[PDB]
């Protein structure tokens, strides 16, 4: 074995990272980058080994040769005997968030409204929406559809940045890491929970861990899953608790990459490090837990419950599924 | 969709 290096995207990944770098007895060490892409860069040079990156990312770096190794797998929908690190994963709903008390807002009225997006260029927040919205309309002029958004990597100075917070002090307005207050599933969900946007791209699973006391972050304690609503494709709303008959697309689930070359080593070692800092791992919550960091989804999404082994040694537009792979083709025709 | 994107 040698060292794994992960790379850790922002300030707030990098010391979660150099935490487990410490836990894992160098192990596992840290390169840290302003960007995913600046993260992926970093590993084709071949001065990181991994990440774990959305869809839309493994899209970016499949394309450069990087691949999916292991993918995030969370609580299991259906009984499973089978461990969490053999099961298929089932992949995530991507749906659309509005206020309830937003009474005449539909998917067939988001025209000039406001819009919060985890990111430029991924799955839920980016891919999905994005696409459904060039195809209905016929048009590739998506940075005019809504009136202002928050749409993390996009023009700082444009309207897609317009929502954006930037940090603590204001710096690093609509950069995508989480410096970026609105920055990413809960940043986006917080836009929206604020009222800064009027509907917010998102996936099934991040309303409900932000709301009704799941979060005791100062801005979602005291959220609440009725005053939410989830817009349909077929223009209808529904309660949070239809995901299931209202989402825009099921999602392919994060998963880690690495150069094709290290693809090995690197799934040794994070199988190793799980067992060690997963869920039920040996020492999480003694010491060091990699699948939390307080609803902020640092380096892994915090419903995590393991990473799992792929069936069928997949390429990444395998993992990606050709449906959801045609899907960011199409959108990028727009560029 | 072919050239990788850097
Ligand atoms: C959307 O998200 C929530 C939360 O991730 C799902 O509920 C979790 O589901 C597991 C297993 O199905 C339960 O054991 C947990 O109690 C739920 N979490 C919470 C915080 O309530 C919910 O099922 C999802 N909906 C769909 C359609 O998938
Ligand atoms: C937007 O429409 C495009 C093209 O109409 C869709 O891409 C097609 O997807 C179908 C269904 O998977 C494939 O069989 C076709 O071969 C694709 N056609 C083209 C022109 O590439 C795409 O599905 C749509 N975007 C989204 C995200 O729904
Ligand atoms: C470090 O790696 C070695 C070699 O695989 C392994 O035996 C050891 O358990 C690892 N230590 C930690 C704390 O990860
Ligand atoms: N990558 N595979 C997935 O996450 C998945 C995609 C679509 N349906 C179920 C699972
Ligand atoms: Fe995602
Ligand atoms: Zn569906
Ligand atoms: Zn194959």
């Amino acid at each position: 074995y040698t060292r794994v290096v992960w790379c850790a995207v922002g300030p707030e990944e990098q010391k979660k990272c150099q935490q487990w770098s410490q836990q894992s007895g160098q192990n596992v060490t840290c390169a840290t980058a302003s960007t995913t892409d600046d993260c992926i860069v970093l590993v084709l040079k071949g001065e990181a080994d991994a990440l774990n990156l959305d869809g839309g990312y493994i899209y970016t770096a499949g394309k450069c040769g990087l691949v999916p190794v292991l993918a995030e797998n969370r609580k299991s929908s259906k009984h499973s005997s089978l461990d969490c690190v053999l099961r298929p994963t089932e992949g995530y709903l991507a749906v659309a968030v509005v206020k309830k008390a937003n009474e005449g807002l539909t998917w067939n009225s988001l025209k000039d409204k406001k819009s919060c997006h985890t990111a430029v260029d991924r799955t839920a927040g980016w891919n999905i929406p994005m696409g459904l919205i060039v195809n209905q309309t016929g048009s590739c002029a998506f940075d005019e559809f809504f009136s202002q958004s928050c749409a993390p990597g996009a023009d700082p100075k444009s309207r897609l940045c317009a929502l954006c917070a930037g940090d603590d002090q204001g710096l690093d307005k609509c950069v995508p890491n989480s410096k970026e207050k609105y920055y990413g599933y809960t940043g986006a969900f917080r836009c929206l929970a604020e009222d800064v946007g009027d509907v917010a791209f998102v996936k099934n699973d991040t309303v409900w861990e932000n709301t009704n006391g799941e979060s005791t972050a100062d801005w979602a304690k005291n959220l609440k899953r009725e005053d939410f609503r989830l817009l349909c494709l077929d223009g209808t709303r529904k309660p949070v608790t239809e995901a299931q008959s209202c989402h825009l697309a099921v999602a392919p689930n994060h998963a880690v990459v690495s150069r094709s070359d290290r693809a090995a080593h690197v799934e040794q070692v994070l199988l190793h490090q799980q067992a060690l800092f997963g869920k039920n791992g040996k020492n999480c919550p003694d010491k060091f837990c990699l699948f939390k960091s307080e609803t902020k989804n640092l380096l892994f999404n915090d419903n995590t419950e393991c990473l799992a082994k792929l069936g069928g040694r997949p390429t990444y537009e395998e993992y990606l599924g050709t449906e959801y792979v045609t899907a960011i083709a199409n959108l990028k025709k727009c560029s | 969709l072919e050239a990788c994107a850097f």
